[PDB]
Order: C-alpha cells, then sequence, then structure tokens
C-alpha cells in the first residue's frame, strides 16, 4: 500500500557532530521504513562495502533492528574498518567480527571537520591491554601501564594516557583527512522484524 | 612487559606526538618561505622551539631503553636515530656559544656585502650581485678583485668563528663517543647489526679514495682541455704546465665548472639543444611544465601527485607585493603534504629543476608508509641522486623530441653528443675532485692532522695536488677561504653530492638496463618503462628502513658505491678526451709556475 513514517537516517548521516571512534555512538533503527536506495544512489559516499549482504536487495529484505554506528578516523583507517583487520582503531577503539551482516559507509569530511588551526575534537584509543571484543565501547581513560612499576595515574614514564587526539588541516593529504564512518549492522532476531523496506506499488 | 614492547609503544607515542608537532614546524617554516614578513619569523622560530625542546624531552626519554636488548631492526633504528644527543651533551654554556656562532655565522654569509675600496657608495651581495659577475665577466682583474675582495671580508671576519666553532664540535663528538666531527658525519653511512651488509664509518674515506682514483684520469684529461680553452681565452696568464687559476673557474667557489661551457665549446657552429624558444612559442606555462613532470612519472610507474599539491604548491613568483626565497625547494610537510616551492621561469633549466624536484617529492611519497623517524633517504646520497636521475632522463633529446619540444628532424649526430657530454662533465665532473677536497680538508681539521696554524698552507697544498687549481696570489692564516661557501659556513655535510653523484650514475644503469636500451648510457630515457620504476619503487619505498647497501643491492645489484656506470656514462668524452690531448700535456705541477 501506501508508505510513510520512512527510518530516520537523515539524524545519522546528516549530523552535525559525530562522535569520536573510542566513544562511537550506536542508534537502534525499530519500526520504520528504511529506504536504502536512497543511501546507495548518493554520490556523496567514497566508501559503500556491505559484508554479508548485497546493497540491491537490500530494500527488499526485512529487520529486525538496525544498528547504526558512527565515528569519524583518518583515511588512511577506513580499511580497518572491515571483518578479520589489523591496526588500532580495529584492536583498540571499533572492532567488528568475521560474521559480520552490513555496511560499511564512509566519506570524507575535510570540508566540515577540518579547521586551519587543527581539528583536535576528535580522539582515538592508542593503547590498550587487549583487543576489543566485537561491537565493544570503551571509554575509560585509565592510565595505560606498558612497564612493570605502577603508573599510580600520572603520566610519566612507560605510563601512557590511552586517548590521543587527531590532528586535522585541510591541507593534510587524503590519507590523513578525516572521513565519517558510518557502520550499518543488520540481525535477523526470533521477535517479529519490523524494519522493512520500501514495497513498489 | 619486555623492554623491546615498552620501546615499540613508546615510539608509537613518539610517531603520533611528533608528526603533528613537525606538521607544525613545517607549515610555519612554508609560511615564511611563501611570505616573508616578520611574525611569520617569530611564528617558525617558536615552533622550531618548540619542535627542538619535544625532541630533546624524547630523547631524554629514549635513552632509558637500552639498545642491546632490542632485536627487532625498525626499532632498534628508530631507536638509534632517537636516542643521538646532538648538542644536549655539551655543557649550556657551550651549547649556547656554539648557537650563537652557527647564528652568526649565518647573519655573516647571508648578509655580505662587499664592494671596491674607494667606490663603497653602493655594494653588490652574493647572489646575485657576485654571482653573475662570477658567471658572466671575461675581465681577469675584476674577476681577482671580486674574488679577493670576498674572501678577504668573508674569511677576516669568519676565521675566529671557525676556529671556535671546530673547537665546540670537536668537543660535541667526543661527548658522543666518535672520534671527531667528521666522524659523526660519517656516521650516516654507518651500516650496524646486518650480516654482509655492515658499513663502517672508516671505510667511508677508504672507498672515496678507492673511487677518486679512478675518477683521476678522467678529472686529467677533461682538465688539460679546459686549460687549454682557458689558455686561448685568457693569453698570457694560464702555463702549460700549471694549475688553473682560482678565479676563472666560473663560479666563486670552483664548486662547479658548467660557466664555462660557452668558453670550451667543441662545436659552436653547430647548434644547441636548447628547448626554451620552443616552449616560448608554444606558450609553456609552469603548470604546464609539472604536468608534463607529472606525466614523466606517471609513464614510469610511480604514483601522481596529489590534489594538495596542485592546490597547496607555489609554483610562481607571487608578485613585488609578498616576498618570497626564489631557491626551488621540494617539501615534505608531512601528513601526507607534498609541496614544490619554486619560482619556474620558461626556460630548459626550470623544466630540469622541476623533474628534479618532482623525483624529491615522489622520493618523499614513497616512503609515507615507513614510521615518522623512518622518513628519510637510507643516506643523504639517494635523496638528491633520485632528482639528479630525473634530471639526467629529462634532458635526453629523445624525451624532448618525444613530448615534441624539439623538432622531430634535428639530427643527432656526434658532434653534438659530445658537446652535450662535456656540458654534463663541467657540471658533474668537475664537481667531484672539489667536493673530495674539501671533505678530506674538513675531515683532517677535525682529525687534528692539521694544526690550526697550517690550515692554509696544507689546503692550497691540497687544492694544487687534486684539483689542479691555483691560488692567484698567497694567503695567511687570517683568510678563511673555505668557509665563503654555503655549505662551510652553516655545518652542512658535504660529501653527499660525491655520493650523490656516483649514486646517479648507477642508478642510471640499473634503470637503463631495466628499461632494455640498446644504446650509449647518456642516450638512454627511462620513460615509459613500467619496470624500470619498479625497480626504484622498491629501494624508493623501503626509505630508512633498510641499509642503504641493502638498497643498492636492490636497484644496481651492488654491495658498495660503483665509479664504474660514472667512466661508462663519460665513454664517447673519454675517448674524444683523450684524441683530442696528443699534442697537449695531460696533469699538472703543483709548483708556483704560472702565477702566485
Ligand atoms: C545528507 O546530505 C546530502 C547532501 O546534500 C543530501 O544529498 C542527502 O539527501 C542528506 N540525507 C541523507 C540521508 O543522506
Ligand atoms: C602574506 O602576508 C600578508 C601580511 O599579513 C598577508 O596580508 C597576505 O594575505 C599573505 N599572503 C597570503 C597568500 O596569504
Ligand atoms: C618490527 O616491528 C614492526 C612494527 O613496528 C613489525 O611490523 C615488524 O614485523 C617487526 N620485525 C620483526 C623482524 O619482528
Ligand atoms: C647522551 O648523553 C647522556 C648524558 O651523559 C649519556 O648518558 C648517554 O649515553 C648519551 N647517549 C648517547 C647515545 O651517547
Ligand atoms: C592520478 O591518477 C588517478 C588514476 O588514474 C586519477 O584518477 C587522478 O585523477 C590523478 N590525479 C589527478 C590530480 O589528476
Ligand atoms: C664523427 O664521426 C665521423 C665519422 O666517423 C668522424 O669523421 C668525426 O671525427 C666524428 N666526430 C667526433 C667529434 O667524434
Ligand atoms: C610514452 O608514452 C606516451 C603515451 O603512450 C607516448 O605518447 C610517448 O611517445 C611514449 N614515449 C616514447 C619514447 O615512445
Amino acid at each position: 500500500p501506501n508508505i510513510t513514517n520512512l527510518c530516520p537516517f537523515g539524524e545519522v548521516f546528516n549530523a552535525t557532530r559525530f562522535a569520536s571512534v573510542y566513544a562511537w555512538n550506536r542508534k537502534r533503527i525499530s519500526n520504520c521504513v528504511a529506504d536504502y536506495s536512497v543511501l546507495y544512489n548518493s554520490a556523496s559516499f567514497s566508501t559503500f562495502k556491505c559484508y554479508g549482504v548485497s546493497p540491491t536487495k537490500l530494500n527488499d529484505l526485512c529487520f529486525t533492528n538496525v544498528y547504526a554506528d558512527s565515528f569519524v578516523i583518518r583515511g588512511d583507517e577506513v580499511r580497518q574498518i572491515a571483518p578479520g583487520q589489523t591496526g588500532k582503531i580495529a584492536d583498540y577503539n571499533y572492532k567488528l567480527p568475521d560474521d559480520f551482516t552490513g555496511c560499511v559507509i564512509a566519506w570524507n569530511s575535510n570540508n566540515l571537520d577540518s579547521k586551519v588551526g587543527g581539528n583536535y575534537n576528535y580522539r582515538y584509543r592508542l593503547f590498550r591491554k587487549s583487543n576489543l571484543k566485537p561491537f565493544e565501547r570503551d571509554i575509560s581513560t585509565e592510565i595505560y601501564q606498558a612497564g612493570s612499576t605502577p603508573c599510580n595515574g600520572v603520566e610519566g614514564f612507560n605510563c601512557y594516557f590511552p586517548l590521543q587526539s587527531y590532528g586535522f588541516q585541510p591541507t593534510n593529504g587524503v590519507g590523513y583527512q578525516p572521513y565519517r564512518v558510518v557502520v550499518l549492522s543488520f540481525e535477523l532476531l526470533h521477535a517479529p522484524a519490523t524494519v522493512c523496506g520500501p514495497k513498489k506499488s | 612487559s619486555t623492554i623491546e614492547e615498552q620501546a615499540k609503544t613508546f615510539l608509537d607515542k613518539f610517531n603520533h606526538e611528533a608528526e603533528d608537532l613537525f606538521y607544525q614546524s613545517s607549515l610555519a617554516s612554508w609560511n615564511y618561505n611563501t611570505n616573508i614578513t616578520e611574525e611569520n619569523v617569530q611564528n617558525m622560530n617558536n615552533a622550531g622551539d618548540k619542535w627542538s625542546a619535544f625532541l630533546k624531552e624524547q630523547s631524554t626519554l629514549a635513552q632509558m631503553y637500552p639498545l642491546q636488548e632490542i632485536q627487532n631492526l625498525t626499532v632498534k633504528l628508530q631507536l638509534q636515530a632517537l636516542q643521538q644527543n646532538g648538542s644536549s651533551v655539551l655543557s649550556e654554556d657551550k651549547s649556547k656559544r656554539l648557537n650563537t656562532i652557527l647564528n652568526t655565522m649565518s647573519t655573516i654569509y647571508s648578509t655580505g656585502k662587499v664592494c671596491n675600496p674607494d667606490n663603497p657608495q653602493e655594494c653588490l651581495l652574493l647572489e646575485p650581485g657576485l654571482n653573475e659577475i662570477m658567471a658572466n665577466s671575461l675581465d681577469y682583474n675584476e674577476r681577482l678583485w671580486a674574488w679577493e675582495s670576498w674572501r678577504s671580508e668573508v674569511g677576516k671576519q669568519l676565521r675566529p668563528l671557525y676556529e671556535e666553532y671546530v673547537v665546540l664540535k670537536n668537543e660535541m663528538a667526543r661527548a658522543n663517543h666518535y672520534e671527531d666531527y667528521g666522524d659523526y658525519w660519517r656516521g650516516d653511512y654507518e651500516v650496524n647489526g646486518v650480516d654482509g651488509y655492515d658499513y663502517s664509518r672508516g671505510q667511508l674515506i677508504e672507498d672515496v679514495e678507492h673511487t677518486f682514483e679512478e675518477i683521476k684520469p678522467l678529472y686529467e684529461h677533461l682538465h688539460a682541455y679546459v686549460r687549454a680553452k682557458l689558455m686561448n681565452a685568457y693569453p698570457s696568464y694560464i702555463s702549460p704546465i700549471g694549475c688553473l687559476p682560482a678565479h676563472l673557474l666560473g663560479d666563486m667557489w670552483g664548486r662547479f665548472w658548467t660557466n664555462l661551457y660557452s668558453l670550451t665549446v667543441p662545436f659552436g657552429q653547430k647548434p644547441n639543444i636548447d628547448v626554451t624558444d620552443a616552449m616560448v612559442d608554444q606558450a609553456w606555462d609552469a603548470q604546464r611544465i609539472f604536468k608534463e613532470a607529472e606525466k614523466f612519472f606517471v609513464s614510469v610507474g610511480l604514483p601522481n601527485m596529489t590534489q594538495g599539491f596542485w592546490e597547496n604548491s607555489m609554483l610562481t613568483d607571487p608578485g613585488n607585493v609578498q616576498k618570497a626565497v626564489c631557491h626551488p625547494t621540494a617539501w615534505d610537510l608531512g601528513k601526507g603534504d607534498f609541496r614544490i616551492l619554486m619560482c619556474t621561469k620558461v626556460t630548459m633549466d626550470d623544466f630540469l629543476t622541476a623533474h628534479h624536484e618532482m623525483g624529491h617529492i615522489q622520493y618523499d611519497m614513497a616512503y609515507a608508509a615507513q614510521p615518522f623517524l623512518l622518513r628519510n633517504g637510507a643516506n643523504e646520497g639517494f635523496h638528491e641522486a633520485v632528482g639528479e636521475i630525473m634530471s639526467l632522463s629529462a634532458a635526453t633529446p629523445k624525451h624532448l623530441k618525444s613530448i615534441g619540444l624539439l623538432s622531430p628532424d634535428f639530427q643527432e649526430d656526434n658532434e653534438t653528443e659530445i658537446n652535450f657530454l662535456l656540458k654534463q662533465a663541467l657540471t658533474i665532473v668537475g664537481t667531484l675532485p672539489f667536493t673530495y677536497m674539501l671533505e678530506k680538508w674538513r675531515w683532517m681539521v677535525f682529525k687534528g692532522e692539521i694544526p690550526k696554524d697550517q690550515w692554509m698552507k696544507k689546503w692550497w697544498e691540497m687544492k694544487r695536488e687534486i684539483v689542479g687549481v691555483v691560488e692567484p696570489v698567497p694567503h695567511d692564516e687570517t683568510y678563511c677561504d673555505p668557509a665563503s661557501l654555503f655549505h662551510v659556513s652553516n655545518d652542512y655535510s658535504f660529501i653527499r653530492y660525491y655520493t650523490r653523484t656516483l649514486y646517479q650514475f648507477q642508478f642510471q644503469e640499473a634503470l637503463c638496463q631495466a628499461a632494455k636500451h640498446e644504446g650509449p648510457l647518456h642516450k638512454c630515457d627511462i620513460s615509459n618503462s613500467t619496470e624500470a620504476g619498479q625497480k626504484l619503487f622498491n629501494m624508493l619505498r623501503l626509505g630508512k628502513s633498510e641499509p642503504w647497501t641493502l638498497a643498492l643491492e636492490n636497484v644496481v645489484g651492488a654491495k658498495n658505491m660503483n665509479v664504474r656506470p660514472l667512466l661508462n656514462y663519460f665513454e664517447p668524452l673519454f675517448t674524444w678526451l683523450k684524441d683530442q690531448n696528443k699534442n697537449s700535456f695531460v696533469g699538472w705541477s703543483t709548483d708556483w709556475s704560472p702565477y702566485a
């Protein structure tokens, strides 16, 4: 029939500010109509790599919930937002499962997220004792202990603050320019699936 | 846990906090260079002081990790680079004195203005006031006046400063477990810990002498030919048996002989390969020059320039209102920002310089994947050599015909190849004995082989023995004739040009064998060859992660610098010079026979 109540993709993609990768925002999307062809046919995205599903049948299939994780990383770190990858972002900031069904969408945001003095409003986790589990968020600001000596809460020698700021200048290279990444996670659970695609008339 | 993991985490923290700070310092230096204004000078000085203080604090933190408990070669290389004291091992009073001496030598060299006694109402600076006189005059006493007056003023100012400089630098170097400051400079080529590919600081002097002994017959024949032509130009001053007078070499110091090409041309009647008029007729902008250089680098298979390069580089002189340094410089600012600052004119020299500086940019782009403290050349010779090979390839008549800048009906006979090779010898071969003699003299000064009261008696003796150049009038110890040059007065290593010159032709033979060129080496062009670019990029991507001996194995298949590619490059010219020197006498006498 006639379809209304589209899913709020404007508040995820067109958000005025994005979260840092250590504190990535997760929005649960339920009970609406998700039109994915609007996103796929956009010319504004540089990466639209979908894992476990193809973008053409997204607008047909139906899912129980959609998890929209949003953050900002560097240009050279977009490749680490993938199943099975290794790096600072994958190990310590945002980990994707190997059995991941969803899409990784990234686009350049040098226009918004870079200022001439340097935009340091985006921090990443540089050190953690162990790698993250998939879809884990670590917002702890406890001093990393790299050595045998106790840190005692002060950043001295062999003891580092785990959160480090990104330097974003507009004159940086494309591998250092800020990229806004939205990861959509599609799961089907035994509850009635309510995030469905648009139905043609 | 372990020391190696601790050093790895410390190096991650260092690279992270030293990349943005190096980018700020480099951006401030760029803003000074494109805009000479006093607030930009202050911003540059503030960024440089922050960068140096951060390097002092990180070296102080870095020393607490002992070197012998780390087995990974890259981590040990970064820790070796970071743990150097520099001037920090020296006392604070002596460090301040050394910094003051370096700054005042920089100001004396930069603001040194010399003119004729009894006519002091206006005076000429070195660039371009004295450069044009040295490069273009044909008058014996005018060049003698300019040469002696500039070495009188500059040497008599700089001699006590250099006497303090040698003592302070030797004190700093022996405080850093080096034999002298010469050993500190030779430590750039030191490779330790790699099986077979180890290179020693003491092997550098032996290799330089061993290569120069093979340089010497070609330079002797070139010197005899230049002596005969300068005897034709100046009838009575030059002796058939003696050395060349010092002020007649076409440059201020004798660094290059390329300004004697007009006087010493073999076949003036035959045409030149000058392509300047052809670009003027087709209205080639500097943007077109750099786009043709980019076409050359994509033809060999190297990556093309970034968008930020075309947006952020200054490839044209800005104007009267905005001041900028005219010297062409390629800038690796950090964080993937690569720029060229060149005041590009429509000339062959600026076009070849564009190829040279974009070769510098390609070298900088290739090791961007490396860690921050390993983002350099494998030695100081490779970084300049990879630009000079592009200058070699772009200057060939095949490249000019291929891009349409030269007429397709231009006749390439043997005479044009001989005179082109002679121009390349005046640029390239002529700088080799001057470079070797200057570095050997500085090494003997730092080593203490030459006492301070005997610096100049030995120096002219070295110049007569090696370069075959005699002083016009004798100089006492009140003169400081070496420090009138830019590199020695401003604390720069000088063996990089010798090593660059040999690595240039070694890389050229390797890439021309890769490109399957079937003729003479100087007729070889490395465009259109993907495999030559791949062989180049294998070494280019390494940066300072691997030893320079292993990088040279990666390119040419040899573990050491070699002199045979240079001699193979100039072999037509060598046979022609041997034919032309039948009547004349090869070699010189170190006595005062022409004039003293
Ligand atoms: C976000 O902004 C772009 C830019 O104009 C626009 O085309 C697009 O429709 C907006 N919404 C979404 C969901 O992408
Ligand atoms: C150069 O400096 C002057 C002095 O502040 C400034 O007005 C001008 O905008 C600068 N040039 C550029 C291209 O920014
Ligand atoms: C040395 O460390 C680097 C990381 O900095 C690593 O990629 C490399 O494999 C290590 N090499 C060895 C031989 O362990
Ligand atoms: C740097 O100087 C300190 C101060 O004496 C010294 O302990 C350290 O060994 C020096 N480092 C090197 C590499 O010589
Ligand atoms: C560099 O080469 C790529 C690959 O063809 C091309 O897409 C890009 O536009 C080139 N860069 C510029 C600035 O033209
Ligand atoms: C060029 O070749 C011709 C013919 O072999 C010869 O007569 C002439 O001397 C050569 N010229 C030079 C400069 O080698
Ligand atoms: C190199 O390639 C370009 C484009 O294919 C071509 O125009 C040029 O003639 C080639 N160079 C040579 C020497 O063949």
